[PDB]
């Protein structure tokens, strides 16, 4: 909690590296959560995602490994849940940033 | 282009950007107007004027 | 772990969404980007044809020792058939006006048809330049004659050639036709010799059939129209008698060729084309050689057979298109591409329509479909366009020039024969994009490396194309400073577009360094060819900085000089005058390091000494004593001035002092017996 | 097509932009891990020389200056900056940094040397950037805001000889060189930009033709070539090549080359101008040629 002010993409490759899978899946939907301001300041995000602000970002390299490196081991109903509650999660996001284009478009329009 | 002033045009413009209704773009300009100003400050004439000093040179 | 590859993008959680502009990892976060390089190379960052490759496009897997040949020689031969021009600021080549070039061509190509693998493409070139020899070349039947060849006998010979070449194109397809038909069905052997003139083996193979009526009946047919218009009537009636279906279609097919008929219209409602199932060749030689008389031209046989092909309100289409040699064969029926409305031919084809149509389109004649299986093989593109140039054609576009001769300057950089590439830009007639073009191509290719091979280029360049050297230089200069090289960027800025450049980089990274090691002699071989009056007053800054460093270095040679032979006062007169002019410019160097002060001050010490050395050889003794002329006895009252404007360090101005005030107490002790 | 090399550039992370110097003898790759990677490539070779991070966001593109300048590179981010790099004494330092940006800077591309030592450069807010060497060390900055509305996503500079814009000049002076430059945007627009006579920059024509996001635009080099010719492409997977054919009428004709099964990311002209690459959606590139019948031929499918 002083890393995620620098780099959480960096530590989600160093997580990846050291096979810390459930430490990645938290961090995914801490960082998620961060973006959707539950807290973006703590991942040194200066706006959370709003269409009056800078455009955001997600490692989506480092999450597909993720939900790869959880599916290798399919015959483990826990490493099924942990893709799904990586799955879920980033639909509450990606309609938001959906919804978030849309306003922001019509604020480029007008 | 100028006939009633040395420099009419820059001096037109710093006159209308002493107003305070100057909504226009604040190109960078001299903001003295002895003849050493561009040189002294670095800065452009407008370029009206800046022709007039070279057909005139 | 181990590290995973990417995520393949059908399983990507950003699979579709670059449209979500609030997420830059899904706007662009599966986003890439490739950049070019010379000679054809690219630099790939995706899937080819984490990582990135270097791939080049390239014609063929390499046997350099025979690819080349196939540039050089065609390139050495139209290096023989331009003119070179020096009239403007880039030389411009010109074709020579004639025919020549097209007897280089035709015989090189027959030497070079042999062993080499290429033998396809060497082959086809081989058909369209003896095509050319055949159509606007030369001869072995009117160089017999002792006196000019009127138009028609030319015409005539034009024709029996051509009438040779529309046999030896056809030849090999009859043979194995025959070899396969023979034995199943005479008929089609019989006919397959017929469309290439083989009349002799197709009269002998009737006998051999048991058809010697076929033989009886072609035998007689070089030359007699009776036996044409006989059988123009002898098919009139069976088909009105309705006697035609009981005849053989493959008979009927041979009695409609020799009546002179290209199709024939059956009494069951069936036709015979006679052209049917054939090559754009045979379809031509038929033409040539039954559809028409002994006499006509090559032009006429042509159009005949354009005739035969098009689009008519009145006539259905019974001649072929039947392409390049490396389609035919294929069985490709071509089912008309419903956006190419322009159907491929042989470049062979498009010569006979320029031949016999002054104004036929030149972009399908130089187009390289038309000649290979290839669409980045300009090789003979452009050697035809430089044909067609000196035979006065001129109806191509400046684009699909640009197009060919940047196709085969490129083609020429990837194989690595720029220099050629050069030679190919340099017919380009406008003299703002050809300087530009040339310079462009010499700043990517001149080697730092003097090597035998750059020598070769630069040589080849300056000695047959006429390039200004000084572009050379500008490109080695442009290198220098890429590869840091500040003696190579001063010597080949001094080759090139100079003089400024090259005194500027000297000031700051070669004269201290030079006075530093006391390499005297070296900085001079830069600042003496700087020197001159044409050089010099074009050089901004040169007296406070060049001349300064220059002047002191022939002020110590000048002392080296009087230190070794009798001199006279004429020369130390000189001497003293210019070290008088070098204290005070000493005084005026531009100095931007610790070096600079260290050569500035050691400059400024060395010339406070040799003053003293100039001024005790203006003072020697009275001829009573046979001593060495002392240093020491030098006048304080011409040493102190001229000391006062040295730029020197507190240690050297110290002890300078400790020699002032010692020359200062004899000054006195003298004044005082 | 034929590999030279398979370059490991030790980016752990996806990779945005790959390109060559002037000569072919360096690798920039630049990527999602916060980094530009530098390399030797002669003779089929790797080495790396530096791993240059300093950029905080991901890097979009990388851009060698001309050699003419020495060993410069410049790079654009997510996070703003503009990072200008400079080789000297063989050592790489920052030789500049802009941040006057409002979003991700999504482009960055020299001028001809021609020009002088320019930089230009895209934005997300919807301006671009052009960045002057006045010397010794200092840059001029001017920004074109609101270039494009919705977003900046590509800059492309014209090659410093127009066709047929000498014709006038008799023996003796010097070219007027009329500075232009491309850029694309979520406008639907290619825009053409030129320098006025009063230094100002100014929006000169547009090329309106794709129905959905442009990303990329590219100026073919003016060599051999007497027309003014560009490429771009679109978010509807759409590539239109341009031409303009007399430069006195400044008019351009759209020319469609292909429409990919997806979205197309980037266009590269050869440094030989005769051949157009083309970065597909599904990973790929595909190559394509103008024949002397004017038509475009793909060289790769």
């Amino acid at each position: 909690n002083s890393y995620k002010k620098v780099d959480a993409a960096e530590l989600l490759r160093l997580y990846l590296n050291y096979d810390l899978l459930e430490e990645a899946v938290d961090l995914v939907s801490e960082y998620v959560d961060a973006v959707l301001g539950k807290g973006h300041q703590y991942f040194g995000i200066e706006f959370p995602l709003s269409a009056t602000a800078p455009m955001v970002w997600l490692p989506y390299s480092s999450i597909d490994q993720l939900l790869q490196a959880l599916g290798e081991n399919s015959a483990n109903s826990h490493n099924i849940a942990l893709s799904q509650k990586i799955l879920d999660k980033l639909e509450d996001y990606q309609q938001k940033v959906d919804k978030a284009t849309r306003d922001l478009l019509y604020r480029r329009t007008l | 282009y100028a006939k009633s002033v040395y420099w009419e045009n820059t001096l037109h413009t710093l006159k209308q950007r002493q107003l305070t209704s100057y909504v226009g773009s604040v190109r960078p300009l001299v903001t003295e107007l002895d003849p050493d100003a561009p040189i002294r400050q670095k800065m452009p004439l407008d370029d009206l004027d800046r022709e007039d000093e070279v057909r005139l040179l | 772990r181990r590290q995973l590859g990417l995520v393949p993008r059908e399983k990507s959680v950003t699979y579709g969404k670059g449209k979500l502009l609030m997420d830059m990892a899904l706007f662009m976060g599966r986003s890439f980007r490739v950049g070019w390089g010379p000679n054809w190379t690219l630099a790939n960052s995706g899937e080819q044809l984490f990582k990135v490759h270097l791939e080049k496009l390239s014609l063929r897997q390499r046997k350099p020792d025979e690819d080349m040949k196939l540039y050089q020689t065609p390139l050495e031969l139209k290096l023989k058939h331009s003119t070179v021009h020096v009239d403007e600021l880039c030389p411009l080549i010109v074709p020579n006006l004639g025919v020549a070039v097209i007897h280089d061509y035709a015989d090189w190509v027959k030497e070079a048809s042999g062993d080499l693998p290429e033998a396809q493409i060497v082959k086809h070139w081989s058909l369209t330049w003896t095509l050319c020899e055949a159509l606007w070349g030369h001869l072995k039947e009117l160089d017999s004659q002792l006196n000019e060849p009127r138009e028609y006998i030319q015409i005539l010979e034009r024709r029996r050639a051509f009438s040779r070449w529309l046999s030896c194109t056809a030849t090999p397809q009859i043979e194995e036709e025959v070899s396969l038909t023979q034995k199943n069905s005479p008929v089609e052997a019989v006919f397959s010799y017929l469309t290439g003139k083989r009349i002799s083996e197709a009269c002998s193979l009737a006998q051999q059939s048991g058809d010697h009526r076929l033989a009886l009946l072609l035998s007689q047919f070089v030359g007699s129209q009776s036996v044409r218009e006989l059988l123009t009537m002898q098919l009139v009636d069976w088909h009105q008698l309705q006697a035609d279906s009981f005849i053989q279609d493959e008979r009927l097919r041979i009695f409609a060729l020799l009546a002179g008929k290209p199709v024939w219209q059956l009494s069951e409602k069936k036709q015979i084309n006679v052209c049917s199932q054939l090559d754009w060749k045979r379809s031509l030689a038929i033409h040539l050689w039954y559809l028409l008389p002994p006499t006509a031209s090559i032009s006429r046989a042509l159009s005949m057979y354009e005739e035969a092909f098009q689009n008519t309100s009145d006539s259905d289409r019974y001649a072929c298109s039947p392409l390049p040699s490396y389609l035919e064969g294929s069985g490709c029926v071509i089912a008309e591409e419903q956006n190419s409305q322009t159907p491929l031919r042989d470049v062979c084809f498009h010569l006979l329509k320029l031949y016999s149509d002054r104004h036929y389109d030149l972009n399908q004649l130089l187009e390289p479909r038309s000649i290979t299986a290839d669409p980045l093989d300009y090789r003979l593109s452009w050697h035809l366009w430089e044909v067609l140039r000196a035979l006065n054609y001129t109806h191509l576009s400046a684009q699909c020039e640009g197009v060919l001769q940047a196709s085969y300057a490129g083609q020429l950089e990837s194989e690595g024969l720029w220099e050629w590439a050069i030679f190919v830009l340099l017919h380009i007639d406008n003299s703002g994009i050809r300087e530009k073009a040339v310079r462009e191509l010499l700043t990517r290719h001149c080697q730092l490396l003097e090597t035998p091979e750059s020598w070769a280029k630069e040589t080849f360049l300056t000695q047959k194309l006429r390039v200004p050297a000084k572009w050379i230089h500008e490109a080695k200069a442009v290198r220098a400073h890429m590869e840091s090289d500040k003696h190579l960027e001063a010597l080949c800025l001094f080759k090139a577009e100079h003089w400024n450049r090259c005194h500027k980089l000297i000031i700051r990274h070669l004269a201290s360094d030079a006075i530093i090691n006391e390499n005297y002699d070296y900085l001079k071989g830069f600042l003496e060819d700087l020197a001159p009056p044409e050089r010099s007053s074009l050089i901004q800054d040169w007296e406070t900085s060049g001349l300064v460093y220059l002047d002191y270095i022939r002020v110590i040679e000048m002392l080296r000089h009087i230190q070794q032979v009798d001199c006279s006062g004429n020369d130390l007169e000189q001497l003293h005058i210019k070290v008088t002019s070098l204290c005070s410019r000493i005084e005026q160097i531009q100095c931007y390091s610790a070096k600079d002060r260290l050569a500035q001050s050691d400059m400024a010490k060395r010339v406070a000494n040799l003053l003293r050395v100039v001024l005790s050889l203006h003072h020697p003794p009275d001829r009573t004593s046979d001593s060495t002329p002392d240093p020491q006895r030098v006048p304080l009252r011409l040493l102190a001035p001229h000391i006062g404007r040295l730029p020197m360090p507190e240690d050297y101005a110290m002890d300078e002092l400790r020699s002032l005030t010692q020359s200062y107490l004899r000054e006195l002790a003298v004044g005082s017996l | 097509v034929s590999v030279i090399n398979t370059v490991d550039t030790s980016h752990e992370d996806m990779i945005h932009d790959a390109q060559m110097d002037y000569y072919g003898t360096r690798l920039a790759t630049c990527s999602s891990d916060r980094s530009v990677k530098i390399f030797d490539v002669r003779n089929g070779g790797q080495i790396l020389i530096a791993d240059l991070r300093g950029h905080e966001g991901p890097v979009w593109q990388v851009a060698w200056a001309h050699p003419m300048y020495g060993n410069i590179l410049a790079s654009c981010s997510y996070d703003r900056k503009v990072i200008i790099w400079r080789e000297e004494n063989g050592t790489w330092e920052k030789s500049h940094e802009h941040a006057g940006h409002d979003s991700s800077v999504n482009s960055v591309c020299w001028a001809p040397h021609d020009y002088g030592l320019i930089l230009a450069c895209g934005s997300s807010d919807g301006a671009i950037s052009l960045l002057t060497y006045t010397g010794e060390g200092q840059w001029e900055v001017k920004k074109i805001n609101n270039a494009h509305t919705i977003g900046c996503n590509a800059v492309s500079w014209a090659p410093a000889v127009v066709p047929g814009s000498l014709i006038d000049h008799p023996s003796g002076q010097k070219p007027n060189y009329i500075k232009r430059f491309a850029s694309g945007g979520c406008d639907n627009l290619i825009k053409l930009w030129k320098e006025e006579e009063d230094g100002q920059w100014k929006e000169e024509q547009k090329l309106e033709a794709h129905s959905d996001w442009v990303r990329d635009v590219a100026w073919a080099p003016s060599i051999g070539l007497p027309t003014s010719t560009i490429a771009s492409c679109s978010q509807d997977g759409r590539v239109f090549i341009w031409t303009c054919d007399d430069a006195s009428s400044n008019t351009w004709s759209p020319k469609l080359l292909h429409k990919f099964n997806d979205v197309v990311w980037h266009v590269s002209w050869s440094i030989t101008a005769n051949i157009l690459a083309v970065s597909g959606g599904d990973n790929k590139v595909t190559l394509w040629k103008e024949s002397v019948d004017g038509q475009w031929v793909c060289i790769s499918d």
